[PDB]
């Protein structure tokens, strides 16, 4: 039981997240995906992996999200895990709403997440 | 409701009306009472339809697995137990009046009572229900030891139609059953085959 | 060395190491010595210390009016089983009103011992035990292991070089039964001072005894109180 | 190669428990004397910086008004142990209308000795034991009394004790200064010259803390002033 | 018959040629054990116990490995004792529990299947390690009969007619089958049972051992007792006689 | 509410009015109350209208699970089962009187069930507040193995008396025929009730409401 | 439907002196109009020092008697000394109040000697209230015994009386006075009178006899 | 009656190609009124409109909570809600209080977005669904309502029949209600539009 | 048990020389009804004890299975230690008042009689928890009917013998069967002494009915 434990929540000697860091060399050989703000909106452009000629295209997109009427998001790495991401951050956006009757500032979605992100690096293993 | 059973020598015999009464309308005319727990034992309900048949369900499952798990004939004594632990943990949320009768291989004929106390008590011959109360006198002058298995089905035959008659919360049609070695012998009084008695006239 | 860390692993030899290893704790507490006549049973236990600034370790615990122990072991292993003996000691009275034969409790803590030796991430208790009683079955005198295993004794010792004592008392078993209170006390001194070097030898300040019987509830001589015992002993040989 | 932290050593010992004794001689070394007119308790502040306001250093905190305590090793697990024994006095004193005896409380801290493990546990429990060594002085019914307890939860009283890096050194010359009869300003005379025989750093009256608990005065804390006086006459 | 490259450190992981190395091992431990033999005759059951003696010291019938489980149903045990006297109480308490539902005195099979269910129930997990001991339930009754069965650390559970258990366990069973059981009484049977207890025991490296013996049967009206010091002092008798031979 | 099932030769007749009430006023003068439970089997609601459609939807439910493992057509004493033991769960506080009828393997089975829990297996049932009327047509014109339109017309004239001599039932006739290879849904077998025809133009014409504010907003 | 409380009867009382502690009590157990047992004493030897009585209903005062046994033992096993007097009713004020929305239907009056050795009363309360006093009552005929005891003991309404301290003696007499009034007027009180005497020297029982009726 | 605590009423009409839901706008307590502009009307999105009376606090409520499953619904699947779904939805919410209700009858009034299909439904306090082809009412005068639209309603009316005859039932059934009233809203809904109106009413 | 059902009646007991004696119609009522006229409720709990029961006889049930499993537990160890009679009754003490606690009581009054050490036992219980020794007892209309008697008795004669005691409890019953309609004329005496516990079968109690004919003068 101890023996077959990966200790995933656990310092490294150098102080630092080992399978944090090899998610990031996950994220690393990802499609591309960048964002860009202007003053009249702001965009994301992400590369397309799921490009084969017998793909039959029934959603609106592949890697960009729609968390909220005024908030939408893109993504890289595990796509499942994405999916896991992007259904809570409905989940919080819509509970904000439900509480305050006013959208969700994009700062308090994020923050939210990452919270839970920062807890799964923490503790649980 | 009114129900019987009553002991001889190789085995039971048991009877009920067939009337289901919810306040003064009847449901059901023609009710079957004795309910089959395992393949040579039975039990006679009268309370709560809904608590009986659940208690009865129940019953036959723990037995029937029970048996299986000892590869041998279930005992009446462990049936009637079972009813007996469900009755009486949860006396006060069933109104459940049972009387469990039938064979075994090691104690042979027997009859078990489970009012709605939730005790339990083996005895000669055990009647319950509504009508019981009406047939008590009867019983008690009537009931001779030794009596043949066709002598124990006359006897509650005429028991029931008595209650039957005078209940009215019992009626409709007699149904009986003879448990032994054997096997299970049912069967169904109706109309003239219902025991019939002199009403006073003049 | 692989089948060392875990109290759930057999060794091939059909022996669990964490259990002896825990077994070793008993002995690395200083020596106890438990004895029965016929009327009284005693425990004499050999107080140790630190540094001579500081007092001497308890080793007799009491656990109910007609119950006694010496510990040698842990002593918070030792804490956790007297508060546990004393629960259920307490239990019993509360229930039945009669005191708790001294049989049925060790049979409790066998019980209570022998789980954590068969669950992962847990561990054996480190600590031995001497108990002393007395009931309507006479005087009593039980050894609990770490290992959960328990023993009816009509003498025994355990702990740092008990050895001499086991071997002392193994000689006047015979003598034993018919001992009246001071002679037992006596021969329990003897045993306990057998497990000493001749450089040193029994004092009041590194004495301790617990005495229970039908004539008397458990009590614990620490101090000045076991003068009485002590002078009226041998010169011992050398 | 790694083990389970309630694991026993061919020996007969807890590894964690002895590596907790281990980390506590890397702590600051302190001194209690027991005296008949009253029990002192000493310690070292081992200040690092010249920037550290050095009364943010409690070494020695009162469990109540009759009862102080000293503390070496990791003071971030004392904290909890000593609030724990705070909060055991004054149920006591809630339930019995009655002050309690040092060595109940002694006893009542020492129960959270091995109360640490993995499996089958509670998700609040301790992971690992206390890396702590404490000194308990206080007056009861039974007069001036002065406790040690460490890690193994193993408490006993003594007559003058010194824990610390710098143990041995400082319980040899305990020794060679204690009969069972001085007065207290003896004691604290004392227990400050070895402290400034064991302390690598001039003992000032900034550099350490000393308090007293006797027989008809609470628990004291000795100021800047005092400890001036004291250090004084070196 | 001997691989250990961490397939043997965990009953929830087998061996590669499908073997759980933990069970066999607490069956070794078993095997370390001293020898408890319990023998079926036609009107119940008796057992027998070489208690070693580890010091003068320690009274007699102390270490007990005959235990009563249920007053129609007894138990002998063979190695680790601290496990099997949990076993004992885990069967005691599945024996008052089949009495407080069904109203009768548990069948022994039904018990030996339990309690072996129960067994079986830890050899399967990494969290905890199989029972190291082996034992024996023995029974008798006049609708039932005499029984006797038989439970291994794996939690296998087999009904014998004679069977034994320890260091000499097979040394016990070659003397046990020149009985025949069958014919004989629980009263002639206990003689046979101390003599090959002495015959099996090996007085060289072992040292001094004390006898234990446990009637269950019609001779005490289905209720399992432990052997009255005069039948006991008797087998004894007719066992050292025997061993001059 | 007046729900009734009868058994003939080659199956099952389900019937039941379809009026819903709140208070004493007609909420409902459509409204469905046989159910689908499988494709064999239906059940007719009568008693706390939420009650009758969860239980009934949820029943279904597990029964389509039930086959989809199994490969074969559900049987009527599972549903039968299903039913009693959840609603004798509940304790009558799910308001639940049912008529569950359905052809098997083993032939046509026709139950009702009481929301305490309890069951009755019978040739011929009637539940709701019309279930006197009802069964007393039953008593009076009903005969073992009866042939379909037979059927059809006793259940129709038994769900009939309901609807007229019961203030609580009211409007259409819907049955529901299921033999060993068929089933007839039929829906509005009857409408024995009509609304009058209106006598007169109450017709409100463009401009008699008056209005204080207005707002249009296009869509797309 | 259940009542889980029947009221026992019973009488209690106790006087604090210099040097001693008196605590005494009817031994009258009953329900409704009849009499369970003659022989019942209201009175419990807690320690050498402290005597407790405890009446009411009977179910509440063997289980809170048991309870406090327990607790005398759990505290000295946890501190290496007995409880003192003052210590038992703080204690007792907790245990009582620990069942504030469940009481215990128990009147409490404790009787003992303090530290000094003087004596000591602690008048409680079915949940836990309770005070230091140097004579109290409780019970059934609790009104028929506390004014008298008012006028003797604490000299109360009585003009150019000299206030000399009471003696064991004159309580003894007093105690035995208070309790055959009372079996007089009081239908729970009668059959006998146990008496229990704390002094340095320990508890004495003595055992007065009352009317039957 | 907790119903009755704060009044008011809801009504729906089916049209054409077009449908129509209206309610008053008083918030009152038991016989004080405090608002007259109380919205009883939430739009879960376009061409589709829910009203809910009964106590007010479950009205803003249901109408919350409906408004997140709404949300998360068109969020997880890529489209607008169908009435019926919407239906089943606000079924399913109130049900989940089976046994501690919300006490409101919530009354759906829209045109498919696929279609164009009128669709009006009205619930229990439990969620019982009912669906009509002509009008649905709920409240304390659902009566008075009941008898208005038993005798103006015709079948296929143009958007503008169809908002006088739902004006005239709710301003003429809710004069014969003490606590609905204190001015009425309609809202006309159409495949191209949607209309708002306040009609002049009774403000007594 | 919040409304009891099948239940029987008084229960008497009274110690003498060397042992102590019980009495128990073998009734169960079903309210007014006769119901069951042949049950037991007198219970042997072990040899130095037994047990009479008033109150729902399924209760009485529950606690004879219990005490039952008890005895054997103990009986299983074979320590040379036993339930003495004293002990079993703070143990039902202790028990009905935690049914009592928890507002689901045992609806049970009980009288324990015992033998051990010499010296005679006789306990009651109710189903508060109100438990008491007593040289005699009756519960029921046995505690109004039968215990004046038996007190008149034993305070002009503390110690009774066997003989005298079974004839005291035979007229106990007597006065009982006539004055308490939910009685019966079959009882059951239990008695433990020295070489025991020893339930006696279904006894009669003679009856004179003279005063019939007493109407007129
Ligand atoms: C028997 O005992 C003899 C005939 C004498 O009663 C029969 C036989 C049994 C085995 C079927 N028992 C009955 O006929 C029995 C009486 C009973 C009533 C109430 C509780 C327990 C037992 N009838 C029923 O059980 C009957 C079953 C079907 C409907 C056929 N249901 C009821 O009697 C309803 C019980 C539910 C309940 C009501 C209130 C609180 C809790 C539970 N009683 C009703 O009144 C049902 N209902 C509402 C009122 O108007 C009529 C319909
Ligand atoms: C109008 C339709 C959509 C449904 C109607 N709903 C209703 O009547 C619901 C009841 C909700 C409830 C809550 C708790 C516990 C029970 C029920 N009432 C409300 O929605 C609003 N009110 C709240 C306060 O004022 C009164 C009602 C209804 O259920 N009607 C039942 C009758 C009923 C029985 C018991 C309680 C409440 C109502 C019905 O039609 N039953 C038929 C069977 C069908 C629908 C399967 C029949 O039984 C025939 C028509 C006779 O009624």
């Amino acid at each position: 039981s101890r023996r077959y434990d990966s200790r995933t929540t656990i310092f490294s000697p150098e102080g630092r997240l080992y399978q944090v860091e090899y998610a990031m060399e996950a994220i690393g050989h990802a499609g591309t995906c960048l964002g860009i703000l202007a003053n009249d909106g702001v965009l994301l452009a992400a590369e397309r992996r799921n490009i084969h000629k017998l793909l039959d295209e029934v959603f609106f997109s592949e890697k960009i999200y729609k968390l909220n009427e005024d908030m939408a998001c893109s993504v890289a790495g595990i796509t499942s895990d994405a999916n896991v991401l992007t259904n809570e951050l409905r989940l919080i956006a819509q509970r904000y709403l439900l509480q305050y009757q006013e959208p969700i500032p994009c700062e308090q979605l994020v923050t939210a997440l990452c919270d839970i992100k920062q807890a799964y690096t923490q503790f649980g293993g | 409701t009114t129900i019987m059973a009553v002991q001889f020598d190789g085995g039971v015999v048991l009877g009920a009306d067939s009337r289901t009464t919810t306040g003064s309308y009847i449901a059901n005319r023609v009710t079957d009472k004795l309910t089959p727990i395992h393949d040579r034992i039975f039990c006679c309900r009268s309370g709560s339809a809904a608590d009986t048949q659940a208690v009865a369900d129940a019953v036959t499952y723990q037995l029937g697995f029970h048996s299986i798990e000892l590869n041998e004939p279930p005992l009446v004594h462990t049936a009637a137990s079972l009813f007996k632990e469900m009755c009486y943990r949860y006396r006060e949320d069933l109104m459940a009046g049972i009387i469990i009768a039938g064979w075994d291989p090691q104690e042979g004929g027997q009859v078990y009572s489970v009012p709605m106390g939730g005790m339990m008590v083996r005895q000669s011959f055990a009647i319950g229900g509504s009508g019981s109360s009406y047939i008590y006198g009867y019983v008690d002058a009537t009931y001779r030891e030794g009596m043949t298995k066709e002598e124990c089905l006359q006897f509650t035959a005429n028991a029931l139609a008595l209650a039957m008659e005078r209940d009215g919360s019992s009626g409709g049609v007699i149904r009986l059953a003879a448990i032994a070695e054997s096997g299970v012998e049912r069967q169904v009084l109706l109309g003239d085959q219902i025991p019939k008695f002199a009403v006073a006239t003049l | 060395n692989q089948y060392d860390n875990d109290v759930t692993v057999w060794s091939p030899q059909g022996r669990i190491h964490q259990i002896e290893y825990a077994m070793e704790a008993v002995k690395q507490g200083s020596a106890t010595v438990g004895l029965k006549s016929k009327t009284h049973a005693v425990l004499v236990a050999l107080k140790r210390a630190q540094s001579e600034l500081a007092a001497h370790q308890k080793k007799i615990l009491h656990v109910d009016n007609h119950i006694g122990i010496s510990i040698a072991g842990l002593t918070a292993d030792a804490r956790l089983l007297c508060n546990f003996m004393r629960q259920e000691c307490l239990d019993s009275r509360f229930v039945f009103d009669r005191p708790l034969p001294v049989s049925r409790l060790v049979s409790l803590i066998g019980s209570k011992t022998q789980i954590p030796t068969q669950r992962y991430g847990r561990r054996p208790y480190g600590v031995g035990l001497l108990i002393a009683g007395y009931d309507d079955m006479g005087p009593h005198i039980f050894q609990t292991c770490p290992s959960a295993n328990y023993f009816d004794c009509r003498a025994m010792s355990i702990g740092a070089r008990s050895q001499s004592a086991r071997t002392y008392l193994e000689r006047h078993m015979s003598e034993f039964m018919e001992c009246n209170l001071n002679e037992l006390v006596k021969h329990g001194l003897r045993a306990l001072r057998e497990t000493l070097p001749a450089e040193q030898d029994l004092t009041t300040k590194n004495v301790s005894i617990g005495i229970v019987g039908k004539d008397l509830e458990f009590t614990i001589y620490d101090d000045d109180d076991v003068s009485p015992f002590l002078e009226g002993l041998e010169e011992r040989p050398q | 190669y790694d083990r389970g932290v309630n694991t026993f050593s061919p020996e007969g010992r807890l590894f964690q428990v002895e590596y907790a004794i281990e980390a506590i001689k890397l702590g600051s070394t302190a001194i209690g004397i027991q005296t008949s007119e009253g029990v002192c308790l000493a310690v070292e502040k081992r200040i690092t910086s010249p920037l550290m306001e050095p009364s943010s250093i409690e070494k020695i905190v009162e469990i109540d008004a009759h009862i102080g305590c000293a503390m070496s090793g990791l003071i971030a697990d004392a904290k909890t142990l000593i609030d724990k024994a705070r909060v055991e006095t004054q149920n006591h004193w809630f339930t019995y209308n009655e002050t309690m005896t040092v060595e109940s409380v002694t006893q009542a801290v020492s129960n959270l000795a091995l109360q640490f493990g993995e499996e089958d546990a509670d998700p609040g429990a301790m992971s690992r034991p206390f890396g702590v060594a404490l000194l308990f002085g206080g007056v009861d019914e039974k007069g001036p009394q002065l406790f040690h307890m460490d890690p193994s939860g193993t408490f006993v009283q003594c007559d003058a004790r010194a824990i610390g890096s710098a143990s041995e050194g400082a319980q040899s010359s305990l020794q060679e200064v204690y009969h069972k009869s001085m007065t207290l300003k003896e004691a604290i005379k004392s227990s400050l010259i070895i402290l400034k025989q064991v302390m690598e750093e001039k003992l000032n009256a900034t550099n350490i803390e000393l308090a007293t608990v006797q027989p008809g005065q609470n628990f004291h804390m000795f100021t800047k002033e005092e400890l001036e006086e004291v250090i004084k006459d070196i | 018959s001997s691989i250990g490259t961490g397939y043997d450190l965990s009953a929830s992981t087998f061996s590669p040629d499908g073997r759980v190395f933990q069970v066999e091992y607490a069956m070794k431990a078993v095997e370390n054990s001293s020898t408890a033999i319990g023998i079926r005759c036609k009107d119940g059951v008796v057992f027998g116990v070489e208690k070693l003696v580890l010091s003068k010291l320690y009274e007699e019938g102390s270490n007990k490995r005959l235990f009563n489980v249920d007053r129609h149903v007894g138990m002998a045990v063979a190695g680790l004792l601290a496990d099997a006297r949990s076993l004992a109480d885990i069967a005691r308490e599945e024996a008052s529990n089949f009495r407080s539902n069904f109203g009768y005195n548990i069948p022994l099979k039904h018990l030996a299947d339990r309690v072996a269910m129960y067994v079986h129930a830890y050899t399967l997990y990494s969290a905890v390690r199989p029972f190291g001991c082996s034992f024996m339930l023995g029974s008798y009754s006049v609708n039932d009969g005499a029984q006797l069965y038989m439970i291994d650390p794996s939690g296998v559970s087999y009904g014998y007619w004679g069977c034994a258990i320890g260091k000499a366990r097979q040394a016990a069973k070659t003397e046990i089958e020149k009985l025949q059981m069958k014919e004989m009484t629980c009263r002639d049977i206990v003689k046979e049972v101390a003599k090959i207890i002495y015959i099996v025991h090996d007085e060289v490296k072992d040292k001094a051992f004390e006898l234990e013996l446990s009637w269950v049967g019609e001779l005490t009206n289905g209720r399992h007792e432990i052997v009255p010091k005069d039948i006991r002092e008797e087998a004894e008798k007719y066992a050292k006689e025997s061993l001059k031979e | 509410t007046t729900i009734a099932g009868v058994v003939y030769k080659d199956g099952i007749v389900l019937g039941a009015d379809t009026r819903a009430t709140e208070g004493m006023v007609v909420a409902d003068k459509n409204c469905s109350k046989i159910h689908f439970i499988s494709p064999n089997i239906y059940c007719c609601g009568a008693g706390t209208a939420a009650d009758t459609d969860m239980t009934t939807q949820l029943i279904s439910s597990n029964l389509e699970l039930h086959s989809l493992s199994t490969g074969r057509l559900p049987r009527v004493v599972t549903a039968n089962r299903m039913l009693k033991q959840m609603l004798f769960r509940y304790q009558g506080y799910i308001g639940a009187a049912l008529v569950l009828g359905g052809v098997d393997v083993t032939g046509p089975h026709l139950y009702s069930i009481y929301p305490h829990g309890s069951t009755d297996k019978l040739p011929y049932v009637t539940m709701g507040s019309g279930s006197l009327a009802a069964m007393a047509v039953f008593e009076d014109k009903f005969r073992p193995d009866m042939e379909e339109e037979e059927a059809k017309n006793l259940v129709s004239e038994a769900i009939a008396a309901g609807i007229f001599n019961d203030l609580g039932s009211g409007s259409n006739i819907d049955l529901c025929v299921i033999s060993k290879n068929k089933l007839d849904f039929l829906r509005p077998y009857t409408v024995p009730n009509k609304k009058g025809t209106r006598l007169g133009r109450y017709r409100c014409e463009k401009g008699t409401t008056a209005v204080l504010t207005e707002k249009i907003t296009p869509l797309e | 439907r259940f009542s889980p409380y029947v009221f026992n009867g019973g009488t209690i009382l106790a006087i604090a002196g210099e040097d001693f502690a008196i605590v005494a009590s009817d031994t009258r157990l009953s329900e409704g109009f009849s009499i369970h047992t003659r022989d019942s004493p209201k009175c419990y030897k807690l320690t050498d020092k402290t005597v407790i009585g405890c009446s009411g209903f009977h179910g509440d005062c063997l289980t809170l008697t048991k309870i406090i046994e327990a607790r005398l033992k759990m505290y000295k096993h946890s501190n290496n000394k007995a409880m003192t007097t003052g210590a038992i009713a703080a204690m007792l004020s907790t245990i009582l109040y620990s069942r504030r929305f469940f009481p215990y239907y128990v009147y409490n009056i404790i009787g003992g000697l303090d530290e000094e050795g003087k004596g000591a009363v602690y008048s409680f309360d079915p949940v836990g209230s309770y005070q230091r006093d140097s004579f109290k009552a409780g019970g059934s005929a609790s009104a028929m015994l506390q004014p008298l005891l008012d006028n003797q003991v604490g000299f109360k309404n009585m003009q150019n009386v000299e206030h000399v301290p009471l003696s064991l003696d004159r309580a003894m007499r007093l105690v035995k006075d208070v309790f055959i009034s009372a079996a007089e007027r009081d239908v729970y009180t009668g059959d006998a009178l146990r008496i229990c005497i704390v002094t340095k020297e320990g508890i004495r029982e003595e055992t007065v006899s009352l009317r039957k009726d | 009656s907790i119903m009755s605590y704060n009044g008011g009423a809801v009504m729906a009409m089916k049209g054409k190609n077009c449908v129509a839901i209206a309610a008053d706008r008083r918030f009152g307590i038991q016989a004080q009124m405090v608002t007259t502009d109380f919205q009883k009307i939430f739009p879960m999105g376009d061409r589709l409109y829910i009203g809910l009376a009964g106590l007010a606090t479950d009205v803003q409520t249901v109408a919350q909570r409906l408004k997140f499953r709404l949300n998360l619904y068109e969020l997880k699947e890529g489209r607008q809600i169908k009435p019926y779904t919407l239906m089943s939805m606000v079924a399913n919410l109130l049900y989940e209080k089976r046994f501690g209700p919300y006490y409101t009858e919530p009354v759906i009034a829209g045109l498919d977005p696929k279609t164009f299909k009128p669709f009006i439904c009205s619930l229990d306090l439990i969620g019982c669904p009912m669906v009509t082809d002509d009008f649905v009412v709920s409240g304390t005068c659902a009566e008075q309502m009941y008898g208005m639209c038993e005798s103006l309603w015709e079948p296929n009316m143009d958007p503008d029949h169809l908002f006088e005859t739902i004006s005239q039932a709710m301003l003429n059934a809710v004069d014969r209600d003490a606590v609905s009233g204190m001015g009425v809203i309609v809202h006309i809904i159409e495949k191209d539009k949607i209309t708002t109106r306040t009609l002049k009413a009774r403000m007594d | 048990t919040q409304n009891p059902m099948v239940t029987g009646t008084s229960v008497l007991g009274v110690k003498f020389e060397g042992g102590v004696v019980i009495a128990a119609d073998m009734l169960g009522s079903y309210g007014s009804l006769a119901r069951f006229r042949n049950i037991s409720r007198i219970m042997r709990v072990n040899n130095s004890t037994m047990l009479g029961a008033s109150g729902d006889y399924a209760d009485f049930q529950y606690l004879k299975q219990v005490l039952g499993q008890m005895v054997i537990d103990e009986e299983l160890l074979g320590d040379g230690h036993s339930y003495s009679p004293r002990a079993i009754h703070s143990w039902l003490t202790r028990a009905m008042y935690s049914r009592r606690s928890k507002m689901n009581p045992l609806w049970n009054t009980m009288v324990i009689g015992g033998y051990a050490d010499g010296e005679s036992f006789l306990g009651y219980v109710d189903m508060l928890g109100v438990a008491y020794e007593a040289p005699s007892l009756a519960t029921g209309y046995g505690a109004y009917l039968a215990q004046p008697l038996l007190r008149e008795v034993l305070e002009k004669q503390p110690v009774l013998s066997q003989t005298e005691a079974r004839d005291l409890v035979e007229r106990c019953m007597r006065v009982l069967y006539y004055r308490d309609a939910r009685s019966y004329n079959r009882f059951q005496i239990a008695t433990v002494t020295e070489k025991g516990v020893e339930i006696e079968g279904p006894l009669s109690t003679e009856t004179n009915w003279d005063i019939a004919h007493m109407i007129s003068g």
